[PDB]
């Protein structure tokens, strides 16, 4: 009904035939969706006669009062959404110049005036959906000059007559859509008797190569840039596909989802310069090396499922013939998530010069091991990033990534990895930042297991089960530039001191899922075990589900600067005071699932001084008034964020005020 | 008498005076050792008192026993209204139960009676003890189910709840083992059978006072009834023989006590270990404690010097230390308490008659075969109607008759043993 | 005639070990046989175990015999329980108590000391929750099975099937939803918080119970009990 | 294929340790780690850790490194769980299992048959147990108490005795012998009964008689109390 | 022969062996009645055969203190060796401790060695003859302490543990009672006193048998400082009238009890809630037991007759039951370890000094009071330390001097009263 004043109203699902007029004079948008209504009340209008945005949506009106729009020549976007007139008077369109937005949807509309745009030729977008109509005729003459989006989406049109684009002749469109319409024949000169179309879309429509070849002809010497066509049935693909399209210079091409099969020699040879080209979800069996010739300038190439699935009884083997990519001399990006090619040959990607990301996620169905030159090819190119998740890498061989010289962002993240992490395997890497782990079998470590990338700053080891981390020399001390670091659900068990030393740039560190509990007991043989100690960077500190229930009052002493503690889902239940002392700026805590049972400042004493917000969801609570009784006063009074502080934090203890919320001391 | 020259347990009057003194501040300011050496205090003040109040009363002193009635009768009554403070209590409890002095009085008196006599007079004096007891168990259980019939209590209920019990040795062995013969028979409740029986018991133990006391004056008047002291009746005593004894120390007194103490060790023994319980008759250790002494005497190996003095300490415990023993025994193995509430016409006619029928049977059963009736029912009769060994040192010191503590343990434990058969018999007989 | 235990008590884990003590004064340590008597909470008295003096008899009660140990220091006053191999049900308050035999059976009493021997609730677990728990569906029927992950273990469940008497010993599903070797007709889907295993239709083989667990983490967590199906 | 055999089922008592031996047969068993397995009966499976043989690296979950331990060894080809100290509540069917590491998680591909460790104390002995009858009474302050004790068998020389137990608080003698009051105890408690049966009446309840009375027997070297019968208002 | 005749305990060993049988069957089966009764029928068992051993050896009897010293030394060597089942030293420690026989003991004695005082006697000894008593005890005391900050032994512990163990009455009457002060007023255990104490006390009796010969022969060669075995100087003393005993029948024996225990409850009402501290210090009720029983005495409320009544019954408790009370000692008491740890030079020197110091202090004493010092100094400290009763006639015997045996009686028996009060004086002083 009314939105917050912010020159707005919004009205859904009221179904009121009268609006209601208390809106503010000043407002300028309106939205009447999912309500129906007659006729419009120009009077409510004309107090807020300032009114950008109107829309009706699941409403029947025969026509829209032209003194509306009279009144309302400020009107920019008129959206029509289930209403069947098929002709309206031209007098609304040119009283409405503000006017640059227009929608029809769910309208069956047959009919427009020819000149409704003598002044409103200034809408960017025209669409025309769930309407039946065979011709594009709109208007007799050259006009709409401004009109850049058409769309001819859920129509029954079947062929291009050049007679009905008369009116785009000098108008100039960035897309036009025809998606959704089976058109089976093209008459000739329909691209020629129309202005610069810099986008065509043709998706989910009946082409197939014969058909296309002959729009091959049609697009010669036409200003197009954006053409995308997908499920057009393009079995395969030849040298006269895509002929007639070097009069022109594309940008862009996309042949998703057409399950296209084999693409001959030179199939691209006409596209010069190609800068965006979608290749994705076809059933491609096998590249031929002069299959992607001619490729100059290109900067994003997809093949994301882009091959035939692996059949072992057909014995498919989806191969690719090397130096295939070695005429992309300007390709950046390079995709093949899941993909089934067999193996990496020494030559693939031979010739590549600016490439700059590749992932070849799950592109492997059988890559067992990366030996000394698995990655040979790709010893000329910057690639910054390389993905290689969920492609079951048993065995890393050392120097297998020499040939990586500007990597900074390496993936191994999601494999089946189980190998000593002996340190030789990163010989020649030099600046990066980032190495996922996560997720795999296990990890033996040693001393100098990262000794050959000191350049590091993101180690992700999160559930990999490390092996012999306990080592007395820390394998992370070479490591200096960390800042995030994630031992998380690998269920260590002990822990030595020298494990965080020298880590001052040590920001984010996650240690939840792992059993520590035993370190932090008091009874631990050799004291508790500070592991946390220099650390004078660290933000954010996770501890979840630890089986903690005893913290040293001094494993905080170096966390001059903790932002968010989290020690949730452990069985604390009394945390010694002056704990917190030296934390003097955190912003947020979480304790939830602990079995804590009093709040109180000599233990949460500089804790809760300035918090952003806290957490205690459940807890065995005594609410009696010498423990809790402070805590509620603290509720009421302070203005940290306590999510749910009312149905979950709920006490026990006293079996008088069990179930009680913390509220009611 | 003069105030001053008068004497209270060979104590004068300041004397006295200073003892009751000391008596009351313990009472008043409610201090009192809780043992042996707090608890004689109370008990020597108390009865000498009373036993001095009870030989002066002029009903009191021939017909109902005089002196250690008295004591008796009034330290229930002074526990019964809650004259004691519960340290008071707690000592004279101390004293008698907990340390059992009772026990030590009892083994003292029979260790006394038995080695101090004839060697030759020892067997023929028991063989004809036994049907005494029987006979007299069957002439108390004629007049109970007469009695029983007059009050239309059936004959079955009457010998299950009153001439059992009544007959049988006590509280310790005599009314407990009843129950739990009476329970595991019959399966009903058993402390609700315990309950009643020990009232009915301590009825007929008063009774058995009373009587005991009547008896003596009637051996007073009747000399041919009463053969004083032995109840044999003494056609073979013109023997007389005895043998010299020497001066006795000090020393055989405490030889006499040692013998005392070590024989009952012996038969506790034996009574517990060695030979528990005769065919299926259990025995209590004061039975072998008679045996045990009776041959220590045959075997002639204590001098008769040593005889001499286990015989002067048993007149030392009987003569002096008894009014003490009778206030412990008035405090701790009678409660006033139930038998008031469990008072009536009925069960004080059932109780008076069955035990003057045990005494009529006894008497018969003396007289016939060669006892002396009132000697054959003060004990025998008597003994074995009242409450355990507190009842016949009752009994036998209302008769000034302590010379058959002997013949009152043998007729007590012996008569328990075979009344525990008898119910064991008559239990699934009548049911 | 004043005995207390004070030794002792506390937390301990299971299977460890522990000493306890009483320091008797006021009367005759020496000479006294001495007991050890627990009370576990809420529960009846329990004797544990006795000393005569000097050591001369050492009894235990049948439940602690050869896991504890009695021994007593005259010269000291003082009396040692040396306990072994604690587990859950020895949980008590332990009192120390003076037999005096026939003349007071247990006169002097201390006061106890509380020993709770427990895990502490380690917790490191995801917790899965099994949440219909239907039971012995009909023949030829199509069983849905949720299996309910406290916190999102992503596509890391298996799905397990147990014989009523014989092993697990059938891995289904690798992933959530991809068949092992094996079986046939089993359908499984889902994602983060939630996941569903459906049948084809129920064979007489079929009729047994289920588990699921996550391999999110490297203490992993089996369903805490699933359809007896 | 791959056969995982375990040792057969063992029966022991609380308090002594005990080795399960996992032997795996038709694989190579230096490389696949093996997990154990532990299910109460009636109960979930239970996860306990893994071993792996490569190097005998060990890895417990929640605290079973306490009362456990897992080692293996490489020529005889089986992996051995050892309990320290064996007790009640361990009572299960100790499975071990091959951990296959299929998809991208850790799948037990293979189970053994089983080892079901039954701890049992095997008390039996023979012992006097003593049973209270009425297990609470509710009783208004002036009036009888009447409780009551049964024995298994004849308890010697009436060794019985009777303690009231304040809340918490040590209990407290009343009745040390089967009749014979302790010291400072009143008038109105008062034991009886001999045998296989004993009482102990309250004559007149007070207001703080109202705990609960334990049955002590002390004849034999088996001091065995009662359960317990709770006097309350 | 010599083996059916030989005595023991006033028995003839068949006899004994039979007790004895009597007590290894016990032992045997087990079975054995925690209270009054059973432990008597050990600890005479064991007393007799032990003081029979310890009486009849050549140096052990006139020196070391003869059947006393051997029974509790036999008895601790007995606990100690684990020898005694469990349910004996249950049967010991009861009639010592909850039965509290030992504190009947203690009262009998001293009540028995006070009261048996001529009247007239205690008046005129408290003239002039107890102030030589006293300044003897302060003599003593002051030459003890140098000795001791000689050697470096503590203030208190001379004073508490050395010189009032040496002026004692023995371990009857004197050593026993000082380590039950001791336990009540300070707190800490009364094994540790009496252990070290009684080696104390023996070495002392020693020292004081030399030094009466000692002292003999300085009377032989000087005679200013000498008397002809008069105590007295330049008095006539010419007629003293002592009242005659007509007879001690045992009711006289009995009022003994009486006395024992009246005057023990009287001191424990008094020192328990009528006058707990007199001034900052607290009074044991044995002090406050010696003060009433003297001040009875005084009073002349006992007849001649129950006096010696009184010192009858004291006769038979020191010298019949000692044995049974030294079995118990041995048991609840002993500690052989620091016995042996006593047992040194600096023990047995500081003993001599204490000795020498109680003889000047004495001597001086008697001088300033009219005495002939040598005599004084004999009667007054060397009567005084000695094992009470059993040292006097042992120490006039060593000397040539027996008309002294009345003023030695003085020494011993109320001194041991006079010390006892004293004693807890200091033990509450002290500490
Ligand atoms: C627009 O109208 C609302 C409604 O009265 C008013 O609160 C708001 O201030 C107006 N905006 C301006 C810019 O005045
Ligand atoms: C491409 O196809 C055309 C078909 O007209 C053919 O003439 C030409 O030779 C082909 N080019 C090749 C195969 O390189
Ligand atoms: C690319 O094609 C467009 C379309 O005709 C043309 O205007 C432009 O000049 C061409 N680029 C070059 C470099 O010739
Ligand atoms: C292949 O790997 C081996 C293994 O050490 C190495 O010696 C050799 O140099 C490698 N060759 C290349 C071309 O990387």
């Amino acid at each position: 009904k009314c939105t917050v004043s912010h020159e707005v109203a919004d009205c859904s699902h009221l179904k009121l035939t009268q609006v209601p007029d208390d809106l503010p004079t000043n407002i300028t948008v309106l939205n009447l969706t999912h309500n129906q209504l007659r006729r419009l009340p120009a009077a409510n209008f004309t107090r807020y006669s300032q009114l950008t945005s109107l829309d009706v949506g699941f409403n029947t009106i025969s026509k829209l009062e032209p003194e509306l729009c009279q009144k309302l020549p400020m009107l920019k976007v008129l959206n029509l959404q289930h209403n069947e007139l098929s002709q309206l008077s031209d007098k609304t369109f040119a009283f409405c110049t503000n006017l640059t937005e227009l929608h029809l949807m769910s309208n069956s509309i047959q009919k427009i005036k020819n000149n409704p745009f003598v002044k409103q030729k200034n809408l960017i977008t025209l669409d025309l959906s769930h309407n039946g109509l065979s011709s594009t005729k709109l208007g007799t003459q050259v006009q709409l000059e401004n009109l850049q989006e058409l769309l001819l989406s859920n129509n029954k049109i079947q062929a291009l007559k050049s007679e009905e684009l008369d009116i785009f002749a000098n108008s100039s469109l960035k897309k036009l859509e025809l998606s959704s319409n089976q058109i089976k024949e093209f008459s000739p000169g329909c691209f020629h008797a129309i202005g610069r179309l810099f986008g065509l879309f043709l998706n989910n429509v009946q082409l197939g190569p014969s058909l296309t070849e002959k729009l091959c002809l049609e697009l010669a010497n036409t200003s197009i840039r954006n053409l995308s066509l997908s499920n057009s049935q393009l079995s395969t693909t030849s040298n006269t596909t895509f002929l007639g399209l070097k009069w022109t210079n594309l940008t862009m091409l996309d042949l998703s989802y057409n399950n296209l099969n084999v693409v001959g020699n030179d199939s691209f040879a006409w596209l010069p310069q190609l800068e965006y080209f979608f290749l994705e979800y076809n059933n491609i069996q096998h590249l031929f090396s002069h299959s992607l010739h001619g490729l100059f300038n290109v900067r994003y190439l997809n093949l994301k499922r882009s091959f035939t699935k692996q059949s072992i009884s057909l014995a498919s083997l989806p191969k690719i013939d090397d130096f295939s990519f070695q005429w992309l001399k300007c390709l950046e990006h390079l995709n093949m998530e899941d993909n089934d090619i067999p193996g990496i040959k020494s030559n693939m990607f031979t010739g590549l010069i600016n490439l700059k990301y590749l992932s070849l996620s799950n592109s492997f169905t059988s890559l067992r091991t990366l030996t000394n030159e698995t990655f040979v090819s790709l010893a000329h190119s910057p690639l910054h990033i390389l993905n290689l998740t969920k492609n079951k890498i048993s065995k890393i061989e050392s120097d297998a990534f020499s040939w990586l010289g500007h990597l900074e962002v390496l993936d191994l993240g999601l494999n089946e990895i189980g190998q000593e992490l002996t340190g030789q395997e990163w010989r020649g890497l030099e600046n990066i930042f980032e190495i996922y782990l996560s997720y795999n079998k296990y990890l033996q470590l040693t001393r100098n297991s990262f000794a050959l990338v000191p350049s590091l700053q993101r180690l992700m080891l999160r559930r990999v089960a490390l092996k012999n981390v306990d080592s007395s020399p820390s394998p992370f001390q070479p490591l200096r530039n960390l800042t995030i670091l994630d031992l998380s659900n690998n269920n260590i068990a002990n822990i030595n001191d020298d494990m965080l030393e020298g880590l001052e740039k040590l920001e984010i560190l996650d240690l939840q899922h792992n059993n520590l509990a035993r370190l932090w007991k008091h009874a631990n043989p050799g004291g508790p075990i500070y592991f946390l100690k220099g650390l004078s960077h660290l933000h954010i500190l996770n501890l979840e589900s630890n089986g903690f229930d005893e913290i040293p009052v001094e494993v905080f002493k170096d966390l001059f600067e903790l932002k968010i503690i989290d020690l949730g889902l452990n069985n604390l239940n009394t945390l010694p005071a002056s704990v917190f002392n030296n934390q003097v700026s955190l912003k947020s805590l979480n304790l939830q699932k602990n079995l804590i049972t009093s709040v109180e400042k000599k233990v949460f004493g500089p804790a809760f001084r300035n918090l952003t917000e806290l957490d205690m969801r459940f807890n065995p609570f005594d609410c009696t008034c010498e423990s809790i009784a402070w805590f509620v006063n603290w509720i009421n009074e302070t203005h940290t964020n306590i999510p749910e502080l009312s149905s979950h934090y709920l006490c026990n203890t006293p079996p008088h005020y069990h179930g009680f919320p913390v509220r009611l001391f | 008498s003069d105030l001053l020259g008068f004497k209270i347990f060979g104590m004068p009057l300041p004397l006295y005076a200073f003892a009751l003194i000391t008596l009351l501040l313990s009472h008043f300011y409610n201090a009192l050792p809780t043992d042996i050496v707090g608890g004689f205090a109370i008990m020597f003040i108390i009865g000498a008192i009373f036993g001095e109040i009870g030989k002066r009363l002029p009903i009191f002193n021939k017909y109902i026993g005089g002196a250690p009635v008295m004591i008796f009768l009034v330290a229930a009554y002074f526990v019964y209204a809650g004259i004691f403070t519960q340290k008071e209590i707690d000592a004279i409890s101390n004293v008698m139960d907990k340390s059992n002095f009772l026990n030590l009085f009892i083994a003292v008196l029979i260790t006394g009676a038995i080695l101090s006599v004839n060697r030759r007079l020892l067997l023929k004096s028991l063989l004809g003890y036994i049907p005494t007891i029987l006979m007299g168990i069957v002439g108390a259980s004629i007049f109970g189910i007469a009695i029983g019939l007059v009050f239309g209590i059936p004959v079955d209920r009457i010998m299950m709840l009153y001439v059992l019990p009544i007959m049988g040795g006590g509280n310790g062995a005599g009314a407990v083992p009843l129950s739990e013969i009476y329970h595991s028979v019959t399966g009903r409740s058993r402390e609700e059978y315990y309950s009643t029986a020990i009232a009915i018991l301590t009825i007929a133990n008063i009774f058995a006072i009373v009587f005991a006391a009547v008896l003596d004056i009637i051996g007073k008047k009747h000399t041919w009834l009463s053969g004083e002291g032995e109840l044999v009746r003494k056609a073979s005593f013109k023997v007389e023989e005895d043998e010299k004894t020497g001066q006795i120390t000090h020393r055989e007194t405490a030889v006499g006590l040692v013998l005392s103490t070590t024989c009952f060790l012996l038969a506790y023994v034996v009574a517990k270990k060695i030979l528990p319980s005769i065919g299926g008759v259990a025995i209590h250790y004061f039975a072998w404690m008679v045996l045990i002494v009776a041959a220590l005497n045959a075997s002639g190996l204590c001098s008769p010097e040593i005889k001499a003095g286990a015989k002067r300490l048993s007149d030392f415990f009987s003569k002096q230390l008894l009014w003490v023993l009778m206030v412990g025994v008035g405090v701790c193995y009678t409660d006033l308490q139930e038998i008031i509430n469990a008072i009536t016409f009925a069960n004080v006619v059932i109780a008076a008659i069955i035990v003057i029928g045990a005494v009529l049977g006894a008497a018969i059963g003396g007289w016939l075969m060669g006892f002396f009736p009132i000697e054959s029912a003060i004990t025998a009769g008597l003994c074995m109607a009242n409450r355990g060994g507190s009842g016949d040192l009752e009994v036998l010191s209302a008769c000034n008759r302590m010379n058959l503590i002997s013949y009152a343990q043998i007729s007590s434990r012996l008569g328990g043993g075979i009344v525990l058969v008898i119910a064991s018999i008559v239990f699934g007989m009548m049911i | 005639e004043v005995q207390l235990v004070e030794s002792g008590g506390g937390l301990v884990q299971p299977c460890g070990s522990l000493r306890l003590s009483c320091a008797a004064s006021g009367f005759t340590f020496r000479n006294s046989a001495m007991h050890w008597v627990r009370q576990a909470p809420g529960k009846g008295l329990e004797w544990v175990s006795s000393i005569w003096y000097s050591g001369s008899n050492t009894y235990y009660a049948d439940s602690v015999k050869g896991r504890f140990t009695i021994s007593r220091d005259n010269s000291k006053n003082t009396l040692y329980l040396q306990m072994n191999s604690l587990c859950a049900e020895d949980t008590a308050v332990y009192y120390c108590a003076r037999f005096a035999g026939g003349w007071g059976a247990y006169d002097v009493w201390g006061q106890g000391t509380l020993v709770t021997v427990s895990s502490g609730g380690g917790g490191s677990d995801i917790q899965m929750t099994q949440s219909p728990s239907s039971l012995s569906a009909s023949v030829g029927d199509r069983v849905t099975i949720t299996c309910r992950a406290s916190q999102s273990i992503g596509l890391y469940l298996a799905w397990y099937q147990q014989k009523p008497g014989k092993a697990p010993k059938l891995l289904i599903y690798a992933a959530s939803s991809l068949q092992s070797g094996v079986p046939s007709r089993f359908s499984g889907s889902g994602s983060g918080t939630d996941f569903t295993l459906t049948i084809s239709s129920l064979q007489p083989e079929d009729f047994a119970t289920y588990y699921c667990q996550q391999g999110n983490t490297l203490s992993y967590t089996f369903g805490q009990g699933t359809k007896v199906e | 294929e791959v056969q995982l055999v375990q040792s057969g089922a063992e029966v022991k008592k609380p308090g002594e340790s005990l080795k399960i031996s996992c032997k795996g047969s038709g694989y190579s068993f230096t490389n696949y780690w093996v997990g154990w397995v532990r299910q109460m009966p009636g109960k979930g499976l239970e996860w306990m850790g893994f071993i792996d043989p490569s190097d005998s690296y060990t890895n417990y979950a929640d605290s079973v490194k306490g009362c456990f331990t897992i080692s293996a060894d490489k020529s005889i080809s089986t992996a051995y769980l050892q309990m320290n100290s064996l007790c009640a509540s361990d009572t299960a069917m100790y499975y071990c299992a091959r951990e296959l590491y299929q998809g991208y998680m850790d799948t037990f591909d293979s189970w053994g048959q089983g080892t079901l460790v039954t701890v049992s104390s095997g008390g039996g002995g023979s012992d006097i147990v003593l049973t209270q009858s009425p297990a609470t009474l509710s009783l208004s302050p002036g009036e009888r108490a009447t409780l009551s004790c049964r024995a298994s068998q004849s308890v010697s020389s009436n060794y019985l005795a009777w303690y009231q137990q304040k809340p918490g608080q040590a209990p407290r003698l009343l009745i040390y012998d089967s009749s014979s009051r302790a010291t400072g105890v009143p008038a109105r408690f008062s034991g009886s009964g001999s045998g296989t049966d004993f009482t102990l009446t309250i004559s007149s309840l007070e207001p703080e008689d109202f705990a609960v009375y334990y049955c002590h027997q002390y004849s034999d070297i088996s001091p065995t109390f009662g359960q317990g019968t709770k006097v309350e208002i």
